[PDB]
DNA sequence: GTCTGATCTCGGAA
DNA sequence: TTCCGAGATCAGACGAGAT
């Protein structure tokens, strides 16, 4: 009866970044977010119902579950949802682009002005065997040079223009016409797939007719636990926009809530053209690259005051008791340290050479050895299963002095378990932490796995 | 242009086959492209390309030139593949004005691509012979006769002479005695003949059924001395056109040429120039009425009288209120027919300007609806393509409960339903395509 | 709150619709030859075969398909009537 | 429907109550402030 | 740009969380236990 | 029955490094590949050879040494040609139901064929009259995930005469 | 001034003279009146209530401003100050018409594919194949 | 962290299988740190989207 | 609150 | 005659960590 099926993890081999078009947008995401301006709270409990937090979208706290998985904000990811802009406008990403490839096609049969030698002269270029990035954007200046020199096309005899960028996120081609994100819809829709390769686009990850906006994917609840603040900001200007064209109002402030449609869709992108947007939490020290994606925090690490020892060798630290019953390394039990973790498993977490955490061999909870027999978790305790022991001597820990300025400011030790709160060390090695006694701080990670165990010792 | 690669895939996948459509429907997204480097990218077999492109270059969809490397680049002309959904209609005309003969001349013409006239007379002489009672057999000397009838009005011309390079090979492209000449069938021909009907077809519906006969022999007397790239016919004097008069019409020189004069000076304005000008806006008004109400077909008429002049007089103009009108600008600006406000001058502000006034452009508004039409019929041959593998099962029967016929005559209304309407929308294209034509330079 | 209501709808229906099946009488003989080539464009030599259903079928065995008056005169006229370019 | 908020005391050492006062402030609303002793001698580290 | 870029470095390798190519992980290691191409069986 | 080259990355955990690779990957294999079908493949039984072995790899995480291993395995999939027998074990009024003697007991035929004295009355009757022989007729699998059986075939019975029984 | 008017009713009066045309025959020029559609206009048209029986030329000429692009006759010699040569003549329409069901429809454009409004399943097909 | 891709069209699917293309066949699970997920699922927020392209362990 | 390369406008010349 | 040099204005950034 039963069909085979596979259970495999993979890993990453490259990534291809691109963009969605408007279409692509709505069939991967779970809910429509037409609904309110406010925050879907509701006066009595402040549930969630349609709003901008539907909860098929994620999850905000422990005790909701999210719609569209039976899972809790533990182990679901994000789920998307979209909003419908009114009129389309323009993304302040890709921004540069737009007039960046305005200048390069026609305004008027949406072709490149180019002639059919200085395309196929291109086109050789891109189909070479190796395409770097500065091979790419490298050709992104000299297709635009030839082509802002050109004021009629080879494709339809028409006349084009400079693309001269007016003012905040508008467009003026030379009473000079004026491009509305509007009438550049179709023009990107005109572009022939011919001609989407020379803008040097992949249509593989993109087409030029989504660099602009007229569905937006809104972030999942997961995510965001402010941006939600400039989302229904969108919504509210987005009824506004929506009922103006059937109450009936002059067109100076149907083009200006369009402008302040426009700009808010990218305030909520880029702040700085008070709220932080996409661009500020990724961006600065702040950002989830410089700061949460390589400067990331650490579990299994300590701080406290230095004193010396001259009575260790070069290669221990003086690691206080308390740390040493809180810092934990995960042994596993492998026929010659099963004697030695039933001794110690028997002390608990209070007595020093001894564990509080026992994980069985298949992922039951850790289990805190506190409460329970220890002695019975002692015998029970099999081959395979894990120990979280104490940090005893002959461990390695690896110190750090926190203004690393060269490679020896981490350091392996050693770790011998003293009576003290300090970390203490030897002072000969203290001119590569740059650490003087004076109340000064350094910090010490436990490498958990075996293998991260072995590249501190050695190396 | 993406809905149009759309439809060249819908096109090659209903009439030879896939990979045929495959190769070549990325020969259309990747252009001048070897025969080694379209075998690697589409990730198909060499064996199966060759073929593939031979079947191409046989109904006359792919073009290939060598310049400089010594190594053919095929490349596939965009806008003959759209010419296969005119096909039926292509027959039709040639019923109108020919015999059944020649309509089945420019059928086997444009179904088998390349033809000669020692095979095309030759298969002809089978198809109309066993339609015919047998002992009264159709005899071939009046299909030769007819043959040449075509040729001498322009509407079959021969294929411009082989590059024979060394890539390409000749024995491949024939299917398996005399060699002869190959030709396909003079569809630009037709593009006149097709806009011939629709001038006629202009006048008669607007003016008087007399004024649209003497536009139709201008035009017939005017058939080899142009071509599709004239700026309008060539000039005729009025002496000629009561010699050149059907023997339907009795009228009298004087009053037919008070009509001459009534017919030169109107709004319409033979102008070829202004003539797809003028029938393109009438394909954009009857694509409002057939949408927004002649309410709001009312006020987009009122565009195309003034240039720049808008929302201080189109509340005037109109008479119809603030409230309801406005929603029909908004709407008409959203769906781009309306264009936009291509005459605020003060400087980058929104709120404080010099007013926008509302201006429709002919040709956005134009190569819009051209998309939108390319669009149109993607979904309408997918819709067939999505009710045919179903009911497979009771065409074999007939080849039955009362549920199970009743599902056939539900699809065969539905699908003559489809397919005829393939053709209405197919009007549309040339009637404005024609004019996307009639204004491009240098092409 | 005043749209926070569900999906705007499940479609939009227009108060004005299209004409009808337009041109009514005529295109009866246009129609039939749109089903007439297609039942003879895909029964073409023209036309190609799912070979990779054969390399995909080792099933292969004898007795199964996957293992399986024109009265016209003799006359010669070749014409210019057409043009002398390219 | 009352959920007790319990303020407790954190710390790592025990520390010994020493007042606790109780008042209004501004807007009468019973404040009270605990105060915590707690000596320690200057081990190693200080 | 469609930009592919491979996974490589040591920028990335951090962000994704691969081990990096640089240094410890520049060689990788086999394991010697007994096996070989072994015959098959007469079918 | 009918041969399957098929290709694994057969990872062996580092307590069973005593034992030969050939041998202990076939104990893991058997254990990947037994009683299932695979997708227009067949019904997997057991380990033919292994044809190809390839060096044990090691990897950042696990310690544990992951080989490739090229094999062939004996599968159960009818040619569309097979005059089988089987034995009824269980009887539909719609059609009745055959299983191959502890194979698999998912062989359902339908009964249109056989001479004009076909009924199954609910009374557990087999056959109108005038082991069991059965002609597999089509490939019929059904891939299972879904959201967030399986191998059925259909079965055959012409005008065989079945001289010994009826 | 007259804003609490509805010149919709009174857009058929200024139409039914055009649609009958008694002698449609070509015996002569036929050039067509606009002075007697001013002289219909200030004396009496068909029947109906008016409260604006004070007959001016630049209130009564606006109804044709908007039949114009109602599709009725352009403008002659209106360049004299009362009477010229003032040529009309009502335009049948030159084309026939030219839509589909699916020309109709602003939201359902959005599909491109079978999606959430893709046109294997869409209503409106649906609707117009009965 | 552990997230599920898919393999075609490659993009974050909850769980078992992936919203976009709900054919549930190509989704193999990854390994990353959340802190990357919250990166890629805060990209494909804004227009920018990662298409991950997997391999399986060599 | 500068330090920054880029990218836009002017202008004098073979 | 056009094109390239030289005049203005515009960017994103300006160390670790700690309480
Ligand atoms: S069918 Fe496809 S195209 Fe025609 S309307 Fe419905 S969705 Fe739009
Ligand atoms: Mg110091
Ligand atoms: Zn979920
Ligand atoms: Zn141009
Ligand atoms: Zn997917």
């Amino acid at each position: 009866e039963q069909f085979r099926e596979t259970d495999v993890a993979k890993k990453i081999s490259h990534i291809c970044f691109g963009m969605k078009s408007p279409e692509e947008m709505r069939q991967q995401a779970h809910i429509q977010v037409v609904s309110k301006n406010l925050y879907s709270q509701d006066n009595q409990h402040a549930p969630l119902l349609y709003g901008v937090l539907d909860h098929r979208m994620g999850t905000s706290e422990k005790d909701r579950p999210c719609e569209t998985c039976g899972k809790n904000l533990a182990d679901c990811l994000g789920h998307y949802g979209y909003i419908d802009l009114e009129l389309p406008c323009f993304h302040v990403g890709y921004f540069r682009a737009v007039i960046g490839i305005l200048q390069m096609i026609c305004k008027t049969c949406c072709h490149i002005m180019l002639s059919q030698e200085e395309k196929k002269q291109f086109l050789d270029y891109l189909k070479r065997p190796g395409l770097t990035y500065l091979q790419k954007r490298g050709l992104k200046k000299k297709i635009s040079d030839k082509c802002r020199k050109k004021n009629i096309c080879h494709h339809c005899g028409a006349f084009n223009g400079t693309v001269k960028k007016c003012g905040l996120l508008k467009i003026i081609h030379e009473a000079q016409e004026n491009l509305n994100p509007l009438v550049v819809l179709n023009l990107f829709k005109r572009i022939p797939a011919e001609d989407v390769p020379l803008l040097l686009m992949n249509p593989e990850a993109g087409k030029p007719s989504d660099l602009i906006l007229t569905r937006l994917l809104v972030p999942p609840l997961c995510i965001r636990p402010d941006l939600t603040m400039k989302l229904t900001e969108i919504i509210f200007l987005n009824d506004v926009i929506k009922k103006h064209r059937i109450s009936g109002a002059k067109t100076q402030m149907i083009m200006e809530d369009w402008d302040f449609l426009q700009l808010q869709c990218a305030l909520y992108i880029n702040s700085e053209l008070w709220t932080r947007g996409f661009v500020q939490r990724l961006k600065g020290k702040q950002g989830r690259f410089r700061g949460n994606l390589s400067g990331k925090r650490v579990d299994f690490s300590g701080r406290t005051v230095i004193s010396p020892d001259p009575n260790l060798r070069i290669d221990e630290v003086a690691v206080p008791v308390h740390v040493a019953k809180i810092l934990t390394f995960p042994e596993k039990v492998n026929k010659a340290n099963i004697n030695f973790l039933r001794k110690l498993v028997q002390n608990g977490p209070e007595v020093h050479p001894g564990a509080n955490f026992i994980q069985q061999r298949h992922t039951q909870m850790k289990r805190f050895l506190k409460y329970g027999n220890r002695e019975k978790m002692a015998q029970e305790l099999k081959y395979g299963d894990i120990v979280e022991r104490h940090l005893i001597d002959g461990d390695v820990v690896l110190f750090n002095r926190q203004p690393s300025l060269h490679k020896l400011s981490i350091m392996a030790h050693l770790a011998r378990v003293k009576p003290h709160r300090t970390f203490r060390f030897n002072e000969c090695v203290c001119t590569p932490y740059n650490a003087d006694f004076d109340g000064d701080e350094m910090n010490l990670h436990l490498p958990q796995t075996e293998e991260a165990k072995a590249e501190a010792l050695v190396l | 242009t993406q809905a149009e690669i759309k439809l060249c895939s819908l096109l090659l996948q209903e009439h030879f086959g896939e990979i045929v459509e495959k190769i070549g429907v990325h020969l259309i997204r990747t252009g001048s492209q070897p025969l080694r480097v379209i075998a690697h990218d589409t990730g198909t077999s060499l064996d199966q390309v060759k073929k593939a492109l031979c079947v191409l270059v046989q109904h006359n969809l792919v073009s290939y030139q060598v310049h400089k490397r010594g190594v053919v680049e095929y490349e596939a002309q965009c806008s003959r593949v759209l010419r296969m959904l005119r096909y039926p209609r292509y027959i039709y005309t040639t019923k109108t004005l020919y015999s059944d003969t020649g309509e089945l001349i420019v059928e086997e013409l444009l179904l088998n691509g390349k033809l000669t006239m020692s095979a095309v007379v030759k298969k002809v002489a089978d198809r109309l012979t066993e339609t015919m009672e047998d002992g009264k057999t159709m005899d071939y000397a009046e299909v030769s006769n007819t043959f040449v009838r075509l040729a001498d009005t322009h509407f079959v011309q021969r294929c411009p002479s082989v590059p024979t390079t060394e890539n390409s090979d000749p024995g491949p492209p024939p299917p398996a005695p005399d060699d002869g000449i190959y030709w396909q069938a003079n569809l630009d021909r037709f593009h006149q003949h097709f806009r011939d009907q629709a001038i006629v077809s202009a006048v008669a519906n607007r003016m008087d059924q007399t004024s649209s006969e003497i536009v139709r022999t201008m035009l017939r007397m005017s058939e080899i001395t142009t071509s599709s790239s004239a700026p309008f016919t060539q000039p005729l004097s009025s002496n000629e056109i009561f010699r050149s008069l059907p023997v339907g019409y009795n009228i009298s020189k004087q009053v037919l040429d008070q009509y001459l004069t009534l017919l030169a000076d109107d709004p319409l304005e033979i102008n070829l120039h202004k003539a797809l000008a003028s029938l393109a806006t009438a394909t954009l008004e009857s694509v409002v009425q057939e949408r927004f109400g002649s309410r709001c077909a009312r006020i987009f008429r009122l565009v195309l009288q003034k240039k720049h002049i808008e929302q201080k007089q189109v509340e005037d103009f109109a008479m119809i209120p603030a409230k309801e009108a406005k929603d029909m600008l908004y709407k008409m600006l959203s769906e781009n027919f309306m264009s936009l406000q291509e005459i605020p001058k003060t400087p980058d502000h929104a709120p404080s300007r010099t007013f926008y006034l509302y201006t429709v452009n002919i040709l956005s508004a134009a190569r819009m609806l051209l998309h939108r039409c390319y669009k149109s019929i993607a979904n309408l041959i997918e819709r067939r393509q999505f009710e045919t593998k179903e009911n497979k099962r009771l065409l074999e029967k007939s080849q039955i409960t009362a549920p199970e016929r009743q599902q056939l005559e539900t699809l065969k209304r539905n699908v003559n339903k489809l397919d005829a309407s393939e053709i209405q929308v197919d009007e549309t294209i040339f009637l404005l395509e024609s004019y996307i034509e009639c204004t491009m330079k240098r092409q | 709150f005043s749209k926070g209501e569900k999906l705007p709808d499940v479609v939009l229906k227009p108060p004005p619709l299209f004409p009808d099946t337009d041109y009514k009488p005529v295109p009866l003989k246009t129609g039939e030859g749109e089903e007439y080539m297609l039942a003879l464009k895909q029964e073409l030599r023209e036309t190609m075969k799912r070979m990779p259903y054969f390399i995909e079928t080792p099933e292969e065995r004898q007795d199964i398909e996957r293992y399986s008056d024109w009265r016209r005169l003799p006359r010669e006229m070749m014409p210019r009537n057409k043009c002398k370019k390219a | 429907q009352y959920k007790d908020v319990p303020i407790t005391y954190k710390g790592a050492t025990d520390s010994y109550i020493e007042k606790v006062m109780i008042s209004s402030n501004a807007e009468d609303a019973f404040l009270i402030k605990m105060l915590l002793r707690q000596t320690r001698r200057p081990e190693i580290g200080d | 740009f469609g930009q592919k870029d491979s996974v490589c470095g040591v920028s990335e390798c951090i962000i994704m969380g691969i081990p990096m190519n640089i240094g410890t992980g520049l060689f990788k290691l086999l394991h010697k236990a007994d096996r070989d191409p072994n015959p098959p069986k007469r079918p | 029955f009918v041969l399957v080259e098929m290709v694994d990355t057969v990872r062996i955990p580092p307590w069973q490094f005593e034992r030969k690779l050939n041998d202990s990957i076939a104990e893991e294999l058997n254990k990947k590949l037994a009683n299932k079908v695979v997708y227009n493949v067949g019904l997997c039984i057991c380990l033919f050879d292994i044809t190809k072995l390839e060096d044990a790899y090691v990897f950042p995480g696990d310690g544990a040494s992951h080989t490739k291993v090229h094999f062939r395995c004996v599968v159960f999939h009818p040619f569309l040609d097979e005059i089988l027998i089987g034995k009824i074990k269980g009887c539909s009024p719609e059609g009745v139901h055959v299983s191959l003697g502890f194979f698999d007991d998912i062989l359902i035929p339908p009964e249109s064929l056989q001479q004009p004295a076909k009924f199954d009355e609910a009374e557990q009757v087999w056959v109108w009259e005038y082991g069991e022989e059965i002609r597999f007729r089509v490939v019929d699998e059904s891939f299972v995930d879904t959201s967030p059986y399986t191998l059925v075939g259909s079965i055959s019975e012409p005008g065989l005469g079945l001289l010994s029984w009826w | 001034k007259f804003l609490q008017s509805k010149a919709e009713t009174a857009r058929e009066s200024k139409q039914n003279p055009m649609i009958q045309r008694n002698s449609s025959f070509a015996s002569s020029h036929e050039v067509w009146k606009y002075i007697c559609e001013l002289g219909i206009s200030k004396v009496e048209l068909s029947m109906e209530d008016i409260e604006t029986i004070l007959n001016t030329l630049i209130y009564d000429g606006k109804v044709e401003m908007t039949i114009i692009a109602a599709k009725e006759g352009t403008v002659g010699s209106v360049d004299g100050h009362m009477k010229l040569y003032r040529a009309v003549n009502p335009i049948i329409p030159p084309t026939g018409l030219v839509r589909a069901p699916c020309g109709l429809c602003p939201v359902f454009d959005d599909c491109h594919e079978g999606g959430e409004i893709s046109p294997s399943n869409c209503i409106y097909m649906t609707e117009w194949l009965e | 962290f552990e997230v599920d891709v898919c393999g075609q069209c490659g993009l974050l699917g909850y769980s078992g299988w992936c919203h976009y293309c709900k054919s549930s066949c190509h989704v193999s699970s990854l390994r990353i740190p959340y802190a990357c997920k919250l990166l890629f699922q805060e990209l494909q927020s804004m227009n920018i989207i990662p298409r991950l392209k997997l391999s399986k362990y060599n």
